[PDB]
């Protein structure tokens, strides 16, 4: 791919969903101050990811405009890396959690609506916060465990793009494992659960289908944006011979999931 | 109808422990802020423990901190006072309270009957300047009290407690600020008085006003008492 | 038989000595008054104990301790200064619909669809709150009560009548007489000798206390008249419904002086109260909020807004201070 | 900031705590109201049983606490604004009378189309249909008499059913509740139609069954599904 | 009837009130309450806010 295409895809995307994430996260403050819901715990928590995802896109599209190269100095390196590879593995894994509750929803009805508290949410909540933070950091320890750090310069600094495969292999296949498939997982068993509660116990089908496609939307950009890139980090792992075009495209998609996670499955 | 009988006492050598247990009767005993104050038996009154309503607060005085400890029996009404390597100056008088604490509330309303101990061989000045008061019934006596630290707060409280000992009895509250009479004392009683400087005015006097008046400051943590104006008919 | 006919001219000619009486209107005499201005009161203290719908408040005579009745079968006094609890006295029934705290302190009292008014101690050697007294002759359910004393209370309930009740025998003195719908608020005049009393039946009736029968009658309303309170000077008083407007009678003319009502604002009235001058009329509504109209330009000086539900309960100080408001978002809030 | 300010801080924090666990155990619980006019049967639909103002009645049904609360006194108006926040509404209604049958639908359509009920669902119950199908089958009373639609009403193709006249009839009074539910509403709230015999001992069931779909519309709304 | 015959009592007690009540028209009792509003309007902190020193509800 041209990286003016890539370019444009990126800037594309951030200037579009700016406006979605921003007006996102006002819906959904203006339905918290009435009262307090898990389900506006979960939708927070993934908006404000996805913004800081969307802030993190335009410095690597105009460093993507100049093919790898990283015109920003390298202390500023690492510290803005990670957060762009920070909703990627996490932002998803909310959506898992949001879908447990709509599980929670439609199984166990009295049960869920006498045992639950938003601490409760904002304790799981900061639970996957806490775990994508520490697997980040052990996986992030083992580039230098102590040239720049983040950085690699082949005989022009490179932001962890020529880093080297052999290592670079099994940490992100790790990473894809742990924080994407078994959340992954979740979402579609929990899907499956909801979906047949809601047959068992029928009300109106249009109203049936109006909520089966409201629920089907944290399962579309789970496999359809955040999924290429674990999938091409698993092919990249088991293959390392294929070119660096697939880890372009994996980002592309998640530059996709930036644009459409605040489209479905919040407050707009 | 408030009943709050105390056992424990005796005769206990040097450096040995004891334990002392108040059963309470008669009222909601799980609601209220509990007291244990000890006097000498020639000096006065001086407070010694205090644990609050659930047990969140505890208080010790500085003379016993370490070796004494309180606590509560909420199901069966009873507090307790373990005190081990007992000294030469714990021969004494003890004496369990009652106090409750809100807006409107009158803490150290109840006292209990006390227990004797024997044994072998910063903080207010709250002084009283006045040993005992010679005086005929019929007439008003005017009770001054001092301390070294202003007791009026920021939000318009002064926190004095004057109380009343007869010879034999048990101390009772008379006032418990300023002016704010407590219940069951007659109008006769009053109080007044500044930052300062406060007086006790009682305007008639009958043959039961016998006994001696103490001076005591809630301001802070501490609780001091005065060191006690006797009144007797002569 | 012609009593009914006799009724109705005695009817028409009460009307023509209102009419006779009326040579002007107040609207007439204030206009020469500069207005008030906007009054944008703030709201300082927020009461939040309460777990289910707020249906009452009452103040203190000292400005402070305010108790409040909520649908969890609470009632908490709250000291407003400190916003700290000072009593919560749980309720045999959880449907209370009114609460009244007494002048001297000493008691509280509750009721509602249970038909018992229960009057609780709050300064005894227990040291706890006891029920002192239990009321069990309204047929109906309790809609308000007030305080004549320690040992007076007159109740309104649902059995379209009013009553007195002594608290140390436990029997009502005066059953007062019967309205023809249910009578849903009380006010009690600063000289504690008369009551105005507002039904269902859009009638506001002027009752006195020892005489023990009604004196006079209000209307103009066309739907439930939901709040009633005195002037201040006890000559006047006024009465929200649920035609969205208010009402201020004059008692010595005997006719309907002043309306406030706004082209906006077509939801019912919940409570009404009359500022320490009687120049502000605080009005709570069922749009969720309270409005603040001139007694005498009759026009909306100000809005309280704020609360997420409809607005239950109204309540000003004596001294003025600041004003309570109750809502059924299980939140009290306090505004000056 | 003085120690007997910090003693009542303490005081008021002990008081919210109580509150609170009160609060909690109160929410364990569900409430119902029940309404319907006399000769219907209103208070033996259940079996399973503070009589002072409103009749209160308490049953388990699979570890699950129901308090239904019968109001004993008409102006039905004005107390109703104390349940606008139970979990359902508990509507009996005598099948076997015709002469009141019109006016159990303008009560049912006076409940439905309140202001404080926008969002309270109501559990229909068809009482006493054992009566109702000796009636038809007496062939004294005509529901032709009192509702003329009845000579031109046919049963349903898709009907689940005794004697048709039975099914007819049952269908017929069962769909006039059902249209006055669904003239309104909009959605916000539904109706759950029942037949039930005076004899009959699973109502509790129903309405448990009932109490749970309403738990789930609700759980729904709550997370932008529905 | 002994009922309407009643209110007819009660009615007459109304008229009699309104009677006496005839004295006082509108305009002075108007007057009035407008003496009774422009003389404690000063009192009450509702109308013209309190500085801090004597508002004992401040934050």
């Amino acid at each position: 791919l041209p990286p003016q295409l890539s370019f444009g895809l990126y800037v594309a995307a951030f200037a579009l969903g700016f406006p979605l994430n921003v007006l996102a996260i006002r819906g959904a403050t203006a339905h918290a101050r009435l009262r307090l819901t898990p389900s506006l715990v979960y939708a927070l928590n993934l908006g404000c990811s996805d913004l800081l995802l969307t802030v993190s896109l335009p410095l690597k599209a105009v460093e993507a405009l100049a093919s790898g190269a990283w015109p920003l100095p390298a202390s500023l390196c690492p510290v803005f890396a990670v957060a762009h590879f920070f909703p990627l593995y996490a932002g998803g894994g909310f959506l898992a959690a949001l879908s447990a509750g709509r599980y929670l929803g439609a199984a166990f009805p009295l049960g869920y609506q006498a045992f639950r508290r938003p601490c409760y949410s904002w304790g799981v909540c900061a639970a996957i916060w806490a775990l994508v933070l520490c697997h980040l950091g052990l996986v992030f320890g083992l580039e230098a465990p102590g040239t720049s750090l983040g950085i690699n310069t082949p005989v022009s600094p490179v932001c962890l793009e020529a880093w080297d495969p052999a290592s670079a292999g099994p940490a992100r296949f790790s990473l894809s494992l742990l924080l994407f498939f078994l959340p992954l997982a979740i979402t579609a068993f929990c899907y499956v659960g909801c979906l047949r509660a809601l047959a068992r116990s029928g009300l109106t089908h249009r109203r049936k289908l109006r909520a089966a496609w409201v629920a089907g939307g944290a399962l579309l950009t789970l496999l359809l944006c955040v999924g290429p890139y674990n999938a091409s980090n698993v092919a990249s792992f088991l293959y390392p011979n294929l070119g660096g075009s697939w880890r372009k495209l994996g980002l592309i998609t998640g530059a996709w999931s930036v644009v459409l996670n605040p489209l479905v499955t919040g407050y707009l | 109808d408030v009943q709050l009988v105390e056992s424990g006492g005796g005769l206990v050598q040097p450096g040995g422990s004891r334990k002392l247990s108040c059963s309470a009767s008669g009222f909601a005993f799980s609601s209220f802020g509990m007291h244990w104050v000890r006097q000498a038996p020639e000096k006065g009154l001086e407070w010694v423990a205090y644990i609050s309503s659930g047990s969140g607060t505890i208080y010790y005085a500085d003379t016993v901190k370490g070796r004494f400890t309180i606590s509560r029996d909420d199901p069966k009404n009873t507090l307790f006072l373990q005190m081990t390597s007992l000294r030469s100056e714990d021969t004494a008088m003890y004496y369990c309270v009652r106090s409750i604490y809100y807006y409107g509330s009158s803490p150290f309303d109840f006292w209990g009957q006390g227990t004797t101990l024997t044994v072998s061989s910063s903080d207010i000045v709250m002084t009283q300047a006045t040993s005992s008061v010679p005086v005929t019934p019929g007439e008003s006596v005017s009770i001054s009290c001092r301390s070294s630290k202003s007791l009026l707060h920021s939000n318009g409280n002064t926190y004095l407690y004057w109380f009343l000992q007869r010879p034999g009895q048990s101390p009772q509250l008379l006032i418990y600020r300023m002016s704010n009479l407590a219940s069951g004392v007659p109008d006769r009683f009053s109080g007044s008085g500044s930052g300062t400087a406060f007086t006790l005015t009682i305007s008639r006097l009958e043959a039961e006003d016998v006994g001696v008046y103490y001076c005591m400051q809630h301001l802070e943590y501490p609780l001091t008492f005065g060191a006690g104006t006797k009144l007797e008919l002569k | 038989d012609q009593l009914r006919q006799e009724a109705e001219q005695l009817k028409n000619q009460i009307r023509d000595a209102r009419k006779a009486c009326a040579d002007a209107t107040l609207s007439q005499i204030t206009n020469n008054i500069d207005p008030v201005g906007r009054i944008q009161m703030r709201t300082r203290r927020t009461l939040r104990g309460h777990l289910a719908k707020i249906y009452a408040m009452h103040w203190g005579t000292d400005s402070r301790l305010l108790v409040s009745a909520s649908q969890d079968g609470k009632l908490i006094i709250w000291d407003s200064y400190t916003t700290n609890k000072v009593h919560a006295i749980p309720l045999r029934s959880s449907w209370v619909m009114t609460c009244a705290y007494a002048p001297s302190g000493n008691y509280v009292a509750c009721g509602g669809l249970d038909n018992i008014c229960s009057i609780y101690n709050l300064k005894t050697r227990e040291g706890n709150v006891r029920v002192s007294r239990e009321l069990a002759g309204h047929t109906g359910y309790l809609s308000c009560c007030r305080f004549l004393d320690d040992n007076q209370i007159v109740t309104s309930s649902g059995d379209t009548t009013c009553a007195l009740w002594d608290i140390e025998t436990g029997q009502q003195t005066t059953t007062f007489t019967g309205h023809t719908g249910d009578v849903m608020s009380l006010s009690l005049a600063p000289d504690t000798r008369l009551f105005v009393s507002g039904a269902c039946d859009a009638s506001a009736k002027l009752w006195d206390v020892r005489e023990g029968m009604c004196r006079q009658t209000f209307t103009g309303h066309e739907s439930d008249i939901n709040a009633i309170c005195f002037f201040p000077n006890g000559n006047a008083f006024a009465t929200g419904s649920d035609d969205a407007t208010c009402r201020l009678f004059d008692l010595r003319a005997d006719q309907e002086l002043m309306t406030y009502s706004h082209d906006n604002i077509i939801c019912g009235i919940t409570s009404v109260s009359f500022s320490k001058s009687g120049r502000l009329l605080l009005a709570g509504y069922d749009d969720f909020n309270c409005n603040v109209w001139d007694a005498l330009k009759a026009d909306r000086a100000g809005v309280l807004a704020g609360h997420d539900n409809r607005v239950s309960c109204l309540g000003v100080t004596d001294d003025g201070m600041a004003v309570a408001t109750g809502s059924w978002d299980s939140f009290l809030k306090i505004w000056n | 900031l003085s120690a007997e300010d910090k003693a009542a801080v303490e005081r008021s924090k002990m008081i919210d705590r109580n509150l609170r666990e009160d609060g909690e155990k109160a929410r364990r619980t569900l409430r119902l109201l029940l309404l319907g006019a006399d000769n219907s049967g209103k208070s033996t639909i259940v079996k399973q049983m503070h009589t002072s103002g409103i009749f209160e009645t308490k049953f388990q049904v699979d570890k699950v606490n129901f308090h239904m609360f019968d109001v004993g006194g008409d102006e039905r108006r004005k107390w109703i604004q104390c349940f606008n926040d139970v979990t359902a509404i508990i509507f009996v209604v005598d099948s076997s009378d015709y002469n009141r049958l019109q006016e159990a639908l303008n009560d049912f359509k006076s409940i439905w189309n309140n202001r404080w009920l926008r969002t309270i669902s109501v559990i229909l119950f068809l009482n006493k249909q054992d009566l109702l199908a000796e009636k038809v089958l007496a062939g004294k009373s005509k529901i032709e008499d009192y509702f003329p639609e009845f000579a031109r009403y046919t049963t349903p193709e898709d009907a689940t059913p005794e004697d048709p006249r039975v099914t007819r009839a049952k269908y017929f009074i069962r769909k006039e509740f059902v249209d006055i539910s669904t003239a309104s509403g909009d959605g916000r709230h539904i109706c759950y139609p029942h037949f039930t015999c005076a004899v009959d001992t699973e109502n509790a069931r129903r309405i448990f069954n009932d109490c749970k779909d309403i738990i789930l519309q609700m759980n729904l709304r709550e997370y932008n599904l529905v | 009837n002994t009922a309407s015959i009643a209110q007819a009592r009660k009615l007459v007690e109304q008229l009699k009130m309104e009677a006496n009540i005839d004295r006082i028209k509108v305009s002075k009792a108007a007057a009035d309450l407008m003496a009774y509003c422009e003389a404690h309007a000063k009192e009450d902190p509702l109308l013209t806010p309190v500085p801090a020193s004597e508002n004992p509800f401040r934050e």
